[PDB]
């Protein structure tokens, strides 16, 4: 999995552990939000 | 913002167009007394 | 002697073109770099000390403010304040005119002066005219009235009363009081 | 009953009317601000006016919601 | 109440005068100012002026350019270029410079000369609308 | 309505997470705009 | 390396002159029109293409993109040249 | 590279591994984009082609709702 | 460009085909015909 | 049968979804070299605009997302420009994307408001010349608004795409009906309808810019 | 307008009686290759070119169906 | 080197002024979006 | 039974029609403010013109409760 | 008869049109009184607009409420 | 006999769409009284585009109206 | 029975939706005239952006239109 | 039940008048604008205006809303 | 069924809320209108104001949308 | 049987209640192009209201769409 960790996760290093680290968390929120949806269906 | 203003022009050009504009629409009797007492003589260096 | 009788009207329209200013008492920013100085007189001689004290004003003042350091640029209505000024100040100096004194001053000569005034490309940020406030036959006065530019008049907020006012109508009104006040001096400078 | 449920739907139908008392409150006030702003040394005098439009307009609007309390209550 | 000075640069109208009403040409638009109008200050365009004495009676200039000013002391100082009573004008020259103008309108492309050409062309516009 | 169908709602979920987090952003990475010379 | 200065030369926006130059000797000239004249009767005759209100939605915005191709093409295109000689230009006058 | 290659074992010689088909995609891409798009003078049709195949598969999918709003019945 | 001539077994296979088409949809849509309207009836 | 275009499309039992919403980064190619092609000119430039106008309103903070939101408008503006495309599956017209493209971006922006700066954030509750009296029902509606901004985003994203190629349809199917009858009239319809696909353009290039221009305006009232 | 016209006096012509020897001929070296099978020496260039070709005579085929039903778009019932 | 052949890498080691600030500016743009 | 019923429904949507002298009283006011803080020595001419437009705009108002009146009682 | 509940709802809806036109007068004399605190002097020209504009606006009002009564009375 | 009778309340409900026309003509003309109290010099060429605003509004009115009895006489 | 009764309500109800159409084309050329009467000199820009206010406007009435024609004909 | 039936109706009716507290607040803040944009320099007392023209038109919202509750659970 | 018909009335009733976006559009496009002929020199930063405004305020209207097809075909 | 049917109808009068919250945010939208095109140098603090102006008009209307649901899904 080289160049995966190069080119795929080299960039996005600064975003991914610094800038979008409450996005991560609203992600997790959606996600919830989204499995309680299909729940109740 | 009228369109002189776009075209450059400022307010002095404009009021001496229009005041050029009324004094040539003067009869004869007042026109040439008209254009002598507003009549510029002043030149530039 | 005409001049006397023609400063009469003259002096009602250029002092009503002046209320204004006083009404809403705009006092000028003193902390702005550029500023500009005109300086009206004639250009035949034999008159005394008209020049003479112009010229005196202008460099007094051109001093006063280069030493606060405004940048101080010359205008000179008038040939003879012209060639009295352009042996020392001669960089510090835009732009000056002929023919004044031979013929009574009309409006048309200030309006000239004035459109050459804007086309100059000189931003000024303020400005003062000099002039010799006629008070009678024997006595007059050397008079300074100041000229504001867009920005001390729109930003002064004794102006947020008048209604209808945006940059566009400001600009019109600074610029059409720049040759009232030109009119008005060159009226005043004749008697 | 059906009078009785006629009587609901009426009373709604006729408080729906007070959304013309909410936009001229709204223009009234729109009016006031704006006509301060240009001649702020009129203000009290111009005050006076918007208290009147706004115990005008709204007026109407009682109006609507009485007729609905004529349907709901009284009749 | 107020103090109407009308003025032209060689000439004095009203001075210091209480008429009631004056109805000027202002760029934005014409508009009537009467006692404790709101204070405002304007450019002027070329059309009528019509003052109002306190007796009804009409007295009605043509202004060229000029700035009228409102105070907040209900003083009001209009300065007009060229204020000329409507008895000094004529139909035809300004019939026949407005030919021209547009004449040479038609003619002309650049924009900043154009433009000057719609100023003269306005001008003699309000001139025939103000005779006739 | 076909948008409440909620059994395809993951199809739609998971590919967009790799569009607009991984591909179209690392894409923008890769259009940079240096400084002009002297 | 430098880039070529000239595409593939496509007909009409869709079809290469490759695939015009390769029926050319067998078919002649008008191989490949009648080939796809024949494709388009047999898929609107046999309904392989039905019509629809897609159809029409599909001419609209096929005409709107024709439009807006041969009006802001030119247009675009110089536009694209003009950026990069300006930034040619900046780049060989500061060196 | 086939459109010369005659014979059937070719079909099978190549590598069809998930990186091998994937090469081959990426190939036949920068293929494309070098020929159409990675000119100066560039055209248009660089981008209506990829549009135009784009068109094709969304119909491809979308014949199987079509089909109940044929006007024939044969 | 100049046109090709085209191969004689090509033109022979476009035309035979188009004759053989030209009797297939006649024969198959007259045979369709009875069937089509035997249904629409039925149908009501 | 009116909501066809709207499912999920499957071909061969595969969901081709996925390849549908992977598909628009494959049209906005990149290079490292100094100079290139028209494409690639155009597309930085429309990109270097596109920066310019929705980032210069933030602080140093703020435009710490200029990745993200310029990834989003690229991405949300593809989209819809790709689903005008005849039969094409729009993935922008599905509530699913759009809460997971909404919530999220949302979610951090509120939480990041609330981590630091949480004093501010709260008094944002209450603007700064409000009088006394009636605070308490002032702070009502904000929070509940608060509460349902990230649902108004969706939605006003879906509920317009949707509805748009819903019009486009609708109007397609009436020229159709009306192909063989008075034709004139059929024409006209298709004036409509090719008015109608303008407005579609400008919609879905619209659409894409108020949704990151609402994302960029929350940001920007948490940093 | 002209040229579609000038090109098809050519080759979109129905075939003189004259040419169907030549006709039969490359039927018969097409049958030949049936024959020993020569088809296993084709490359794919001019294989997909004769498919296409093949493909254009039963484009024929079928126009002379459409036209041989006097409809379009399927049969009219 | 001609332009038409340059690299952004060798335009930073030709032009050392147009090199951006990865440490002043870590995140896109890597620099103000004013002078963008 | 059903017609009563149906009056009362009537009614309540006749009376909503108010909604509009509501919003035309407000838009009268507002504007009265906004030419009197303008020019405010007409102030009694303005005036005169807000009344009238009030006068005329709420009438209208009535007009719709009248058909309410019309169909709850006269029927 | 639910023909009659029918008359009575659709005269109550019908009725609901006039909002439009107590909108518009409201409009239309709030004009009036702009323009005249503005230029006083064309008080006849503008009083003579505002009368036009009153005419066209209650004119679409009362197509409302004769479409009104002529539902509730000539079926 | 419940067709009829919502063809009435339908057409009623159709017919509620002339208040748009109403606000719609209200606005336009109180816009020509104000835009030629400005620039009263154009009053010729204000008025034409009042007639243009005042024809395109009310021509939707009209729609519903038509609407209207389509629901009410045709079917 | 009832189904195609509520058809015809949910068509009237739908078409109502029309009335913000008129009154945004009486918006949009009333600001027209004003915006001529400020700035005659660009005429052909204004009556540009009038058309497009026009345009967006019947199409958010097309919108309604939709619903209608799917209420009554393709439920 | 009709009586049920008819409290839905009758809410979800009542409710309409929000629609007049949702333009009043926006004509407030629009004009809170404007009236900003031409005398900045009263930026606090204008936005006192503002949210007492808010407070006030919003207000009347609240009232049909709270009529609907009250024809919901109460009575 | 009588599950249909309110189906369909409520669709209608809500699809009726679109009135609000077209006035709303032909406001902002109104506007842009005047707001053009006073600064020529903003054209293209007005136009993208008057771009947002309309998304926006559409957006409303088929908010109204939804719920009629979540009504219509969703239940 | 009936209950259900009522809870569409009133959801659909309930989410009518959007069209204020449209026109608002028109509005409000609207002045910000005027006073932007007004005092343009003010641009940021202008915008700053109408975000605030739109957050709170189109507040309103989610209130009805709330009711909405709140009858369509709880009861
Ligand atoms: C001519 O009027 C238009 N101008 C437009 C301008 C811009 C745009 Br983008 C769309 C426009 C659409 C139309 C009509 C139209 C004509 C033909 C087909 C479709 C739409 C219209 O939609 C009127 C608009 N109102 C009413 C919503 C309509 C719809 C339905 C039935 C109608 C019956 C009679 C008259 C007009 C009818």
């Amino acid at each position: 999995l080289q160049s995966i960790i190069k080119n795929i996760w080299i960039p996005m290093k600064p975003y991914y552990t610094k800038v979008y680290q409450e996005i991560w968390i609203g992600m997790g929120l959606m996600g919830f939000i989204v499995y309680k949806i299909r729940a109740a269906d | 913002v009228a369109y002189w203003r776009q075209a450059g022009l400022s307010y002095i050009r404009y009021s001496q167009i229009c005041a050029k504009a009324v004094r040539d629409a003067l009869k004869t009797e007042f026109k040439a007394n008209a254009e002598k007492t507003s009549g510029s003589n002043v030149k530039i260096v | 002697a005409r001049a006397e009788r023609e400063l009469k009207p003259a002096r009602i329209y250029g002092l009503g073109s002046l209320a204004l200013y006083e009404k809403a008492d705009i006092k000028g920013p003193e902390d702005k770099k550029k500023h500009l100085l005109i300086g009206v007189s004639s250009d035949r001689g034999l008159c005394g000390a008209i020049h003479s004290s112009i010229a005196k004003q202008m460099k007094s003042e051109v001093a006063t403010l280069t030493a606060a350091g405004k940048e101080v640029m010359l205008v000179g209505i008038g040939d003879k304040i012209r060639g009295i000024l352009y042996r020392t100040h001669s960089d510090q100096f835009l732009v000056a005119f002929k023919e004044v004194g031979r013929k009574p001053p009309t409006f048309g000569d200030a309006s000239v002066i004035a459109l050459e005034l804007l086309n100059s490309g000189y931003e000024f940020d303020e400005g003062s005219i000099i002039f010799n406030k006629f008070r009678s036959v024997i006595s007059y006065k050397t008079e300074e009235k100041p000229i504001f530019s867009l920005n001390t008049v729109a930003s002064a907020d004794s102006m947020s009363i008048y209604d209808d006012i945006d940059a566009d109508v400001l600009q019109n009104y600074q610029e059409y009081n720049l040759a009232n006040i030109i009119y008005y001096s060159l009226k005043e400078s004749t008697t | 009953d059906i009078d009785t449920a006629a009587k609901f739907i009426g009373a709604g139908a006729a408080t729906v009317g007070v959304a013309g008392s909410g936009a001229g409150i709204g223009t009234v006030f729109g009016s006031l601000i704006i006509g301060y702003a240009r001649n702020p040394s009129l203000k009290q005098q111009l005050f006076s006016y918007a208290i009147l439009g706004f115990a005008l307009s709204e007026a109407m609007g009682l109006f609507c919601l009485m007729v609905a309390f004529l349907i709901l209550f009284a009749m | 109440q107020m103090s109407f000075t009308f003025a032209s640069p060689t000439q004095v109208f009203f001075n210091g005068a209480n008429v009631r009403q004056v109805d000027v040409p202002t760029l934005t638009g014409a508009f009537g100012i009467l006692a404790a109008h709101v204070p405002t200050l304007q450019v002027l365009r070329p059309g009528l002026v019509v003052v109002h004495a306190e007796d009804g009676t009409t007295s009605k200039y043509f202004v060229s350019s000029g700035s009228i000013a409102v105070n907040a002391d209900s003083s009001v100082q209009l300065l007009a270029e060229e204020a000329v009573t409507l008895d000094m004008l004529d139909l035809g020259a300004a019939k026949a410079n407005l030919e021209k103008a547009q004449a040479e309108l038609v003619g002309t492309a650049d924009e900043a000369t154009r433009a000057e050409i719609q100023i003269r062309i306005e001008a003699n516009e309000a001139l025939v609308k103000a005779l006739e | 309505m076909p948008q409440l169908n909620t059994t395809v709602w993951p199809t739609m979920i998971t590919p967009m997470l790799l569009t607009l987090f991984l591909i179209t952003q690392l894409k923008m990475l890769n259009t940079n705009y240096h400084l002009p010379p002297s | 390396p430098p880039l070529p200065e000239y595409g593939g030369k496509v007909r009409y926006g869709l079809i290469p002159e490759e695939f015009f130059q390769f029926l050319y000797p067998k078919t002649g000239v008008t191989g490949p029109y009648v080939l796809g004249t024949g494709l388009i009767l047999y898929a609107l005759s046999k309904e392989i293409y039905v019509i629809s209100a897609e159809t029409f939605t599909a001419l609209s915005v096929l005409g709107v993109m024709v439009y807006g191709i041969k009006k802001y093409g030119p247009f675009v295109a110089d536009f694209a040249d003009k950026l990069n000689e300006q930034k040619l230009a900046q780049l060989e006058e500061a060196k | 590279e086939v459109k010369l290659g005659e014979l059937p074992s070719w079909i099978l010689m190549r590598d069809f591994s998930p990186s091998g088909i994937f090469g081959a995609f990426q190939r036949g891409y920068y293929r494309y984009y070098n020929k159409y798009i990675n000119v100066k003078k560039g055209s248009i049709s660089g981008i209506t082609m990829v549009l135009a195949c784009y068109v094709l598969f969304s119909y491809s999918f979308s014949y199987k709702h079509l089909k109940h709003e044929r006007l024939r019945k044969y | 460009v100049p046109p090709v001539q085209v191969s004689p077994l090509i033109k022979l296979g476009r035309y035979s085909a188009l004759f053989l088409g030209v009797a297939y949809g006649a024969t198959r849509y007259n045979y369709l015909k009875p069937r089509a309207e035997e249904e629409r009836r039925i149908a009501a | 049968n009116l909501f066809a275009s709207f499912i999920a499309p499957t071909i061969l039992g595969l969901p081709a979804a996925v390849l549908i919403i992977l598909f628009p980064p494959l049209l906005i190619p990149t290079s490292k070299y100094l100079i290139n092609n028209r494409l690639i000119t155009t597309q930085q430039w429309l990109i270097k605009l596109t920066s310019k106008q929705m980032m210069t309103m933030h602080n140093t903070k703020g435009r710490t997302w200029s990745l993200m939101l310029v990834s989003l408008i690229i991405f949300i503006a593809t989209t819809n420009l790709l689903g005008l495309l005849p039969h094409s599956f729009t993935p922008t017209t599905q509530l699913s994307m759009n809460l997971a493209m909404a919530i999220p971006l949302w979610a951090g922006t509120v939480i990041m408001g609330f981590r630091s700066k949480i004093k501010n954030a709260l008094a944002h509750f209450l603007p700064q010349g409000t009088p006394t009296p009636l605070i308490p029902m002032l702070v009502i509606i904000e929070t509940i608004s608060l509460l349902i901004q990230p649902m108004a985003l969706a939605v006003r994203l879906t509920a317009n795409i949707t509805a748009g190629h819903l019009l486009m349809h609708l109007i397609g199917s009436a020229t159709l009906a009306m192909s063989t009858i008075n034709l004139p009239s059929t024409l006209i319809i298709f004036t409509i309808l090719i008015l109608l696909t303008i407005l579609e353009i400008a919609v879905a290039l619209i659409q894409a810019y108020v949704f990151t221009l609402l994302v960029s305006l929350y940001l920007h009232d948490n940093t | 307008l002209a040229t579609f016209w000038y090109y098809a006096k050519v080759e979109l012509v129905p075939p003189t009686p004259a040419e169907i020897p030549r006709a039969i001929q490359s039927l018969k070296k097409i049958v030949n290759s049936a024959q020993t099978g020569s088809f296993k020496q084709l490359t794919v260039k001019e294989a997909v070119l004769n498919g296409l070709v093949a493909t254009e005579v039963l484009m024929w085929f079928y126009v002379g169906e459409i036209i041989g039903k006097r409809g379009i778009i399927g049969y009219d019932v | 080197i001609p332009f038409d052949q340059m690299t952004i890498e060798d335009l930073n080691e030709a032009f050392p002024e147009t090199k951006l600030d990865k440490k002043k500016y870590p995140y896109w743009p890597h620099q103000p979006i004013e002078n963008l």
